[PDB]
């Protein structure tokens, strides 16, 4: 779920 | 689409390398979304040297580094400039391209991203292309396609020579076609239709379309509360004979399910017994015939019928020899009146019939009867779309013709039906179909949209059926109607 | 109820502002247990120079302080003392007030309280009222309307050119007429009645009634355990034709959900036998017509069959040709059983038979039917209760009016029933309804009470329908009576 | 409120009949809250001649044909105007009202509704409201005091002889000081206060306050994310000595449960490590004394120790001797530090110390604390909220009585605290308090406020214990401190 | 739940 | 749901 | 939740 965005 | 891209880029001025780019990260977005975390997985990315694989290229690129392998195979001679551009910064970024497919190397990955051939495949896929794609769908690893499967013409969904079998397809601005026809449909797997950046406007300009669940809702015909039947039209349907006596029934609830006021049947004594046997809310006209079957005997009776209705459904079981035919084509000549004709009313129509008619009608073949009605073969006639939109045109109707993914054209406008499955491939399922179309005429759709939201619900309702859909039954399709209503709401 | 407020303040000296304050604070309470909290909302309220414009005031007034914004709009040029009384407190307290409407001042508010006109409305709305209605029927705020929506008359429930649309009414005392029939039931939206504080006496002394779940509760006719059949009734069901022949069946089997012993049909052979073979538990008796349609031949044969039933049913799928009007004339006349008097048999009715029969009757038309029975346009009869009231009264019966809203009366006292949906515009409704009343009949509920019943439990039963209405049919309704019996219980 | 009411009819301009009719409406609709619906309760309402017996004719008018019986016992000699009038009103709608109190009576009936007093109540009741009252009170039967439970002054909770016991009372515009104190409290059972009409700027022109979750909520420090503790402020807190060594150790952790930074104890040595033992992030600083309590030789200490801090708490575990009142008094004189001063400090303290600081103070008595304070009895003082204010504005303090029902007050403002039970009448309790006030003051809350949100969250914090409330000990009530502030968030 | 209000 | 009614 | 794709 990380590809695009780090939280 | 071809026409889309370009004017992005020549009138919009949006660059090509970000339409690309955009195209590749979609791609990546859209396994994630299927597969989870991509950290874990091995990628094979198979490129043309066309942008289709320039798209492969970006794919690649941007799994760099956040997986567990990426390896790009190319597969061309040439590279388009923005393939070429792609190339490069994939290289220069650290990624591996070899040029020599091994069959071994399928081993070692888990993924492979089909981004061999797009919508510029011409011509049967032959040589070491074929042989690729053969191993990739020998090889039981996940494939995701970009664009459109490779080896799927994309204007009509014929697989040229072989193609790709994809579990998700990516494709760009708005499905081909080919996602939307058989085989090509079939192939796809999973459609995603990613947003790339094209101006809303070039999407919309689009002049087919697919039947969704949002159009249908907006399609459907208001219940205003202080209605009475007349309110909701009245339908009559000519139907059957001593050879089919099923038909009548089928057809009637079928408009009486999808809201219809009135349903009323003309069907020979005494088959139309058989009707309110089973459903005692249908009225169902006793016809005298000679011999079992309509003639021009009861050419009059049936136009003072239909002087009181709003729509009239001709055809299912009524048999086909010669006297069927002299009624069945004065009738239409004479009826003034929105005719929905079907199956044998399509056997034996005479086509002059419809171009004389002043009021509309809506032809419900499947290919067997269209082939017959145009004098061609059904290879020629099957999800020949440009076809359908000639007839329609040619002949002022609406056709509907009659497959797993169904068409519905006036021949200016034209839609794609995909719900409904195998269950629908039985006996019975197209007169269900016949009278829902003359239902929605009935209470104020046009012959377009009538089709349109019936062909939608018809397929929807199979597609509820509890237990599995060989076992599915004209019968229940018809107690699932309401509730395809229902859950379109 | 002008009657009502009047009484209540000159004879039982309540304070007409008593009165007054009460109706508006009963507004508020019913917006709170509507929105919740009313803290966080704007309120607009439209106020006209009467009454009903006084109890906007009150409301007004009361929501000073409370929420986040009141402004009154007073459209009036006089007021009223108690609405000249109200505006000075409202002022008096701190509230705003501007006599000009300006069409951007609803972008500013999220519920308007339409306190305009009420039961004072007389004429056409045109002018600056019409302009500001139909804005705030644009405007897609909240619309909450006191006493009835300004524009419905109260007396008829018909549109005075333009009417607002609420989407909650709060009205005082008792509902009124315009509340029940359409367009009004339309226009009134969520409806609160209110006790303002009138006696329990004068609100009672009301000669027109809502059929409502209780009542209905307190007539259903009691089941003692040590019963047999013939405790429950009998009824014969004289029905169908050659054209007709769903209509019999339909009308016995609303007889049998509603509890009734037995039930025999009469229906031209072999029609008769659609009957049996959809439900063997009805007697479907083959009557021997020449021509597939009672006639006079078969008078004697009916009224033996009707020596041995307590009430008769006639008229469902009967068809309407010389023959049968002779028939169904004499037979009522020399009927001496309650009958039930239904479609076909209204169509073909001399009124002056029901003169002179000794037994009651019970009528069930739609508006077509109503008209043909009294020479009048459908428009002229459509929710005239005044109308059915004297022909119940002229002729000795009772009446059922059918529509969405139906009308029950028996010249003294008229209900209105309000169950039911869309489902029921459709072929077939009408002929469970009239078996049902036979039932009810047969079962020692007076034709009045049964009357009362029936309407209420066929509406109740089609709400009850699981998928979308508008596929509902009569056989599913029949299905679903004896849950509706259930949950009145 | 007797001005309120005064205000709103003859400056505002309400009818006093509308005011009297919305007090009724808001007993009734309390009622049914409470009871659900009313219909099956037979009601006894007994009225005075007064304005409370006005309501209470409303009340019964109001029930009227709704509840299964009503009867009115008139207990009075005259009728105000509006008592007249509603009486009368009661008797045109059907209702019966007798003079006689007769004992059995109360048999035949299952609610009492009590509006035999209100406000109006002057002197102690003798004769046979006395005997009635004890009636009911021994009668068993739900009980609903309109206003305040008749026998109870409004203005100070007192009992005038003999009172109702209610489980609800209905009360307008705003409660009542006779609501809030004891024993008043405990005869009020639950209390509703109704809004009648009265504008929202005279109900809020009120001086004297509950104290609510609301106005806590709103009072709590903001805790910005880039802080430090001393961000949070720093106490010193001077307490106990040999014989009282647990007291320093509740204030402290009193101080650091409600969030301040720094929380210092000057305690004598050995006493000093008790603290550290059971909280080793409290400062516990020895101090040497001679005997093992302060005296004038730990003065320079204490004021040293005084510099770095925003708060002083003393007194808690002191010891109450001539040494400990000479440091206590001059410590006092010389600190330029708010202080809150609690137990043996109020004990010692010389009053005109209090007028000579020119920083603020929070005292913390008891009654009987309070009572030696200004030299009266404890019935003189206890719940005596004029002398609380008195004692506040004659010393520039801030003074917090303690009782089931606490007072705070400056003098100008005052405020009553009803949260909290009986786990908090034990030992340690007063201590945590202390500490909860210091701390809210360190943190930047002005002495008012830090005594407003203390007394409030020390109450909750008690009734959030989870066994039976007598088993509550000050060291559960200090963990439960921090579950009372989050759920106050 | 009736006193004031009708359904 | 406190126009009428504070607790 | 349609902003990028279309099902
Ligand atoms: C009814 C009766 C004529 C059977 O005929 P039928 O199967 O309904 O024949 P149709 O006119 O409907 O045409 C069927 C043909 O149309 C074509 N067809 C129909 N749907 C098609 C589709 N979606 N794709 C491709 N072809 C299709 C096929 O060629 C099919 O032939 P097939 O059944 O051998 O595969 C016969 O059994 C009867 O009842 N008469 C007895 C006297
Ligand atoms: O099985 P089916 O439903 O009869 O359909 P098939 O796949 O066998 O195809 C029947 C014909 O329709 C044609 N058809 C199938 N998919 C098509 C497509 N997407 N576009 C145009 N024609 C198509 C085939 O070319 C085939 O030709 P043929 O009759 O010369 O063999
Ligand atoms: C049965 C047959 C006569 C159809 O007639 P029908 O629709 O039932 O006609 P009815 O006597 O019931 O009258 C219907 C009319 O009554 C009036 N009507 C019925 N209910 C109404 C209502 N609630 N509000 C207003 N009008 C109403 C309308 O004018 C309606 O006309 P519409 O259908 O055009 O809107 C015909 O199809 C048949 O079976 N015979 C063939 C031989
Ligand atoms: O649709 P519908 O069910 O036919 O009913 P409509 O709203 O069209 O009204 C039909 C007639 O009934 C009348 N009707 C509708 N609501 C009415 C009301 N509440 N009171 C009296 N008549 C009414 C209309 O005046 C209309 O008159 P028209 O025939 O001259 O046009
Ligand atoms: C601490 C010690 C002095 C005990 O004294 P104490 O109970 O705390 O005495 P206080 O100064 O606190 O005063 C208590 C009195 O104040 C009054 N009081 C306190 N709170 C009150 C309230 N809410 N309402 C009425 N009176 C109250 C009462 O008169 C009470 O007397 P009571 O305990 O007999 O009922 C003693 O045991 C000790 O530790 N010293 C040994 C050396
Ligand atoms: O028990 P308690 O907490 O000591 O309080 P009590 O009820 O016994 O009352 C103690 C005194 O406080 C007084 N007190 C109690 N409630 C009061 C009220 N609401 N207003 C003023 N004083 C009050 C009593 O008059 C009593 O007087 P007394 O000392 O002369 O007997
Ligand atoms: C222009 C467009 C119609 C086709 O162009 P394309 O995308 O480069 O075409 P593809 O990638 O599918 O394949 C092109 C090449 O595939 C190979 N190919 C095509 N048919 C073949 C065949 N039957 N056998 C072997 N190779 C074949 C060819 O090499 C062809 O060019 P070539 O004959 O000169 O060698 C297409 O609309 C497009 O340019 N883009 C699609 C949308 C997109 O990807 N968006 C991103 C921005 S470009
Ligand atoms: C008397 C009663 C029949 C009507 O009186 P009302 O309530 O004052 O009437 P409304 O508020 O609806 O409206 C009255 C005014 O509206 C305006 N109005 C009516 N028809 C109009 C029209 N077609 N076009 C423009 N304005 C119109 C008129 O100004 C009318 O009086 P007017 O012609 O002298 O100007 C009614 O029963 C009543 O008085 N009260 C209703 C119950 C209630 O509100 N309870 C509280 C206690 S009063
Ligand atoms: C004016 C106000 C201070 C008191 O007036 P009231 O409400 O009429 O007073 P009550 O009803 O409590 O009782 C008044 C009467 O009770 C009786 N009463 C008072 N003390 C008594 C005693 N100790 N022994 C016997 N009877 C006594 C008296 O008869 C007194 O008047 P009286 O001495 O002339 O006989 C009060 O603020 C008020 O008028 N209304 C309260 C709010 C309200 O109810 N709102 C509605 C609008 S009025
Ligand atoms: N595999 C499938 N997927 C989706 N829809 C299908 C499938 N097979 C058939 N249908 C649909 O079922 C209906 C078949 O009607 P058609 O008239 O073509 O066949 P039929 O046997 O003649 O039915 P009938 O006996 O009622 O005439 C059509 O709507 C068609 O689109
Ligand atoms: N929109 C609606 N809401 C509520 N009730 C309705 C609605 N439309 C019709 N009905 C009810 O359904 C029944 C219709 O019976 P009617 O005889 O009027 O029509 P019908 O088509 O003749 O039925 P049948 O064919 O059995 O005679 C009536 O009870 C009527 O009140
Ligand atoms: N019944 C009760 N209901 C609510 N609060 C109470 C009750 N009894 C006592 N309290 C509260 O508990 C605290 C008692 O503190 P106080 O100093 O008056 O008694 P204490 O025994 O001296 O406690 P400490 O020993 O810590 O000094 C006060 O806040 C008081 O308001
Ligand atoms: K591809
Ligand atoms: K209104
Ligand atoms: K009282
Ligand atoms: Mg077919
Ligand atoms: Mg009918
Ligand atoms: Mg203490």
């Amino acid at each position: 779920a990380a590809w695009l965005f780090e939280a | 689409m071809k026409e889309i891209d370009e004017l992005t880029i020549k009138e919009y001025g949006v660059d090509s390398r970000i339409l690309m780019e955009r195209a590749g990260i979609s791609v990546v977005l859209a396994m994630e979304e299927e597969l989870g975390n991509l950290s874990d997985y091995r990628f094979l990315v198979l490129c043309g040297g066309g942008n289709n694989g320039g798209d492969g290229f970006v794919v690649a690129r941007n799994l760099l580094g956040v997986v567990k392998d990426v390896l790009v195979v190319f597969l061309g001679k040439k590279k388009t400039p923005d393939c070429e551009y792609n190339y490069g910064l994939y290289k220069k970024f650290g990624g591996k391209v070899v040029e020599q497919f091994e069959p071994s190397i399928l081993n070692e990955f888990d993924v492979v991203v089909d981004a061999i051939f797009g919508t510029g495949l011409r011509g049967e896929i032959t040589g070491e292309y074929a042989e690729i794609i053969n191993l990739v769908n020998k090889s039981g690893k996940v494939v995701v396609s970009v664009d459109v499967p490779s080896g799927i013409d994309s204007n009509t969904g014929k697989v040229l020579r072989t193609a790709v079998k994809a579990d998700l397809t990516v494709t760009f601005g708005v499905p081909k076609i080919g996602h939307i026809l058989f085989p090509g449909r079939d192939l796809t797997g999973k459609l995603k239709v990613a947003n790339i950046g094209h101006p809303v406007h070039l999407i919309n300009s689009i002049n087919r379309y697919v039947i969704t669940r949002e159009m249908v809702r907006s399609l459907l015909p208001e219940r205003p509360r202080d209605s009475h039947k007349g309110t909701y039209g009245k339908v009559l349907i000519i139907a059957g004979s001593r050879l089919y006596s099923g038909a009548p029934v089928l057809s009637g609830m079928g408009s009486l399910k999808v809201g219809t006021g009135l349903v009323k049947l003309a069907v020979p004594f005494p088959q139309n017994l058989i009707a309110t046997s089973r459903f005692p809310e249908l009225i169902s006209v006793p016809i005298d015939t000679e011999k079992g079957f309509f003639s021009l005997q009861n050419l009059q009776e049936c136009l003072e019928l239909s002087k009181d209705v709003d729509v009239v459904a001709i055809g299912p079981g009524l048999g086909n020899n010669e006297h069927v035919r002299e009624f069945v084509n004065e009738f239409l000549k004479t009826l003034e009146k929105p005719a929905v004709i079907d199956a044998d009313a399509i056997n034996v129509l005479d086509t002059s019939v419809l171009k004389e008619r002043k009021s509309p009608a809506v032809l419900t073949p499947h290919p067997g009867e269209m082939a017959r009605l145009v004098k061609k073969t059904v290879g020629d006639v099957k999800y020949n779309y440009e076809l359908a939109e000639e007839f329609a045109k040619e002949n002022d109707c609406v056709l509907v013709l009659k497959s797993a993914t169904t068409i519905v054209t006036d021949g200016e406008k034209t839609l794609f039906n995909i719900t409904g499955n195998t269950g629908l491939s039985k006996g019975g399922s197209g007169d269900v179909l016949t009278g829902m179309i003359a239902g929605f005429i009935a209470q104020g759709l046009s012959p377009l949209e009538a089709s349109t939201v019936s062909v939608y619900l018809h397929g929807f309702a199979a597609e509820l059926f509890e237990q599995d859909e060989r076992g599915l039954t004209a019968s229940e399709l018809l107690r699932l109607i309401p509730e395809a209503i229902r859950r379109l709401k």
